[PDB]
Parts: structure tokens; C-alpha cells; sequence
């Protein structure tokens, strides 16, 4: 499922801004 | 409704032109606990000695700001935050600086980040998501009317107050601009395609971001995700979205018009402006005045056990604040 794929992904915690 | 945006702009313009400065000092506050940490420092629960009030104090290390070439954005953040006034925007109470740091002292929003409730519960029902969505819609209407772009909408920047209403926080990338701007900034999952394509962009980026938010609130995961930013950018650019089977047809239709890759057709960016969004069918049941007045009863009310209570935030490792004996970057931050 998409939900399973997300939860297994590395970006489930707080996401930092990008400054570039 | 445009007549109150009038009164609003006038207060804003006065404050924008002559910003307040130096309205407190570090020793008026006892530091309690870190509520969050960030790129340039951290946010702490503090208590004001004379009044006994609790506030959240954002601390920015001047030196770190300069290294990451974020001087201008930091100046924007404070200048804009001290000028605005709206029920769903966090209130800045005080600001000051010393030899090492910049300080912004805001109202303490005790319910925690929308992010943490979202992850815990899983997803919000459509009626619950819509309640939060309407607040953002009015907030962007207010901000855009002042020629401001927010550029950093995400659950981690939205706090839930004691009434269950939203407080928008983190004005780090907010900018006053008539016309287009070019900076690559924001948070990967929420970036509009024109930003990634280095095109030159405007206020329409915030409406895209609203699209992403409503999707994340209602699905529980973002419409575009991957392990690395670069992979996420690919997806955003292709613009192909799939919806969960549980999404209502009305919600899918709203999202298709916000997550429009072609600026020519994106809601919030057309002749009718924000009225295209306010009048969409998904909002059919929304009373905008009621919301604006906070007369609507929140679907969710965080647990709160007296003030100073931090149970709705994660715990962080604490660091003492160090202040140099020498003034750092004094010229650069003169106006702060
Ligand atoms: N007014 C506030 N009340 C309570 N917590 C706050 C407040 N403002 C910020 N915080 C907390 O600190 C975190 C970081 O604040 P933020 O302004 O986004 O710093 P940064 O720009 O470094 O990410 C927020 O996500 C929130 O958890
Ligand atoms: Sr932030
Ligand atoms: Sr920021």
C-alpha cells in the first residue's frame, strides 16, 4: 500500500527546510 | 470582507515602515525547556518574571545565520512578524539581541505541532482537515493582500492552540514582494514546480502548498515522497498524483485545481483569486465568518494541564545559551 511505503521511507519524521 | 483588509493593511504599513526594536532583555526571562531545535538555534519555553506569563523564545545564533547566508531572510522574518496581526498567526511579543544571538519572543502555543497529532492519529477525517484548511485559506488571503508570500507551509510549522485552532509560525522565508522572486527555499515535499524549475515565481506557490497540506492531512502521507529530495523533485515536476480511494470526489476536484502544474490554471491564481477556493464545493458547508471569529468548535482539543505544560511537544537535548564577551556581526543586524 502507499501508506506502508511511506511509513517505511526515511522521511516520516520532522522535515527540515532547505536554504540553497 | 475587503473593507477590513483595508484597516489591516494600514496597521501593517505603519509597522513595516517603522519596526519596533529592543522591547525586552534576556534577564527578564527564566528559561525552562526546549520546545524545538532548528537550523540556527532553538525555541524554548520561557517565563517572564514580572508578569509570570509563559512565552516561546526563538533563539538565533548570529554567526550561524551569516555562515548559511541567511541574513536577509532573518531580517525579513522579524520585520514581517512584528508587523502582522491575525487570529491564526502567532503573535510576537518581544524581540531583542545581544552580543551573540537574536531573540524573538512569541506567545506560547501549548497544543503542539499539527505534525505530531497527524503522525500519531494517522490522518484527519475530511471534516477535520477542512476546518484547518479554512484557517489557512483566510490566512493566505490576509498575507497575500499585504504583498507577502509565506513559502513554508507544512504541518511542522502549524501549532494547535488551546482552542484547537491553528497558529502559523516560522516566518523564516516570508518576503514582501510585488512581482516575482527567485530564491530556492522551503521544504522539499511542499515545493511548487516553478520553484524547482528556477522559473521566477509568485504568491501562487502558497496555493500549491495548500494543495499539498490538505492532501497530507486527509491521506496521512504527502502526495509526493521519496527517500531523497532529488527523487521528490522529480515527482513534483511530473505532477502526477494519485488519490486514496477514501477521498471524496469533491476533495479530489479541489486538489486537482490546487496541485495544477500550470500556473495558468491553478486555483488562487485566476481572475476570481481566492474566491475560486472559497466557493469550491468542498467548502460548501464552511462558514468563513464563523471561522474567522473562532466561533466554530474545534474537532480536536489538545490535553492541557496548566500553563508551562509541555506535554504536547517532544523532548530535546538542552544546551546552555552562551553569550560572547565580544559583539558578533553588529553591522549586519543593525536593524534587528
Ligand atoms: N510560538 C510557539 N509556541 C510553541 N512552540 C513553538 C512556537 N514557535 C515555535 N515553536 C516550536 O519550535 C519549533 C521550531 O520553531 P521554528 O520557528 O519553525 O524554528 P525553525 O525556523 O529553526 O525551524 C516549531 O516547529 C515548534 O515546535
Ligand atoms: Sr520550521
Ligand atoms: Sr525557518
Amino acid at each position: 500500500t502507499t501508506y506502508a511505503d511511506f511509513i517505511a521511507s526515511g522521511r516520516t519524521g520532522r522535515r527540515a527546510s532547505i536554504h540553497d | 470582507v475587503k473593507e477590513f483588509l483595508a484597516k489591516a493593511k494600514e496597521d501593517f504599513l505603519k509597522k513595516w515602515e517603522t519596526p519596533s526594536q529592543n522591547t525586552a532583555q534576556l534577564d527578564q526571562f527564566d528559561r525552562i525547556k526546549t520546545l524545538g531545535t532548528g537550523s540556527f538555534g532553538r525555541v524554548m519555553l520561557v517565563k517572564h518574571k514580572e508578569s509570570g506569563n509563559h512565552y516561546a523564545m526563538k533563539i538565533l545564533d548570529k554567526q550561524k545565520v551569516v555562515k548559511l547566508k541567511q541574513i536577509e531572510h532573518t531580517l525579513n522574518e522579524k520585520r514581517i512578524l512584528q508587523a502582522v496581526n491575525f487570529p491564526f498567526l502567532v503573535k510576537l511579543e518581544f524581540s531583542f539581541k545581544d552580543n551573540s544571538n537574536l531573540y524573538m519572543v512569541m506567545e506560547y502555543v501549548a497544543g503542539g505541532e499539527m505534525f505530531s497529532h497527524l503522525r500519531r492519529i494517522g490522518r484527519f477525517s475530511e471534516p477535520h482537515a477542512r476546518f484547518y484548511a479554512a484557517q489557512i485559506v483566510l490566512t493566505f488571503e490576509y498575507l497575500h493582500s499585504l504583498d507577502l508570500i509565506y513559502r513554508d507551509l507544512k504541518p511542522e510549522n502549524l501549532l494547535i492552540d488551546q482552542q484547537g485552532y491553528i497558529q502559523v509560525t516560522d516566518f523564516g522565508f516570508a518576503k514582501r514582494v510585488k512581482g516575482r522572486t527567485w530564491t530556492l527555499c522551503g521544504t522539499p515535499e511542499y515545493l511548487a514546480p516553478e520553484i524547482i524549475l528556477s522559473k521566477g515565481y509568485n504568491k501562487a506557490v502558497d496555493w500549491w502548498a495548500l494543495g499539498v497540506l490538505i492532501y497530507e492531512m486527509a491521506a496521512g502521507y504527502p502526495p509526493f515522497f521519496a527517500d531523497q529530495p532529488i527523487q521528490i523533485y522529480e515527482k513534483i515536476v511530473s505532477g502526477k498524483v494519485r488519490f486514496p480511494s477514501h477521498f471524496s470526489s469533491d476533495l479530489k476536484d479541489l486538489l486537482r485545481n490546487l496541485l495544477q502544474v500550470d500556473l495558468t490554471k491553478r486555483f488562487g491564481n485566476l481572475k476570481n483569486g481566492v474566491n475560486d477556493i472559497k466557493n469550491h464545493k468542498w467548502f460548501a458547508t464552511t462558514d468563513w465568518i464563523a471561522i474567522y471569529q473562532r466561533k466554530v468548535e474545534a474537532p480536536f482539543i489538545p490535553k492541557f494541564k496548566g500553563p508551562g505544560d509541555t506535554s504536547n511537544f517532544d523532548d530535546y537535548e538542552e544546551e546552555e545559551i552562551r553569550v560572547s564577551i565580544n559583539e558578533k556581526c553588529g553591522k549586519e543586524f543593525t536593524e534587528f
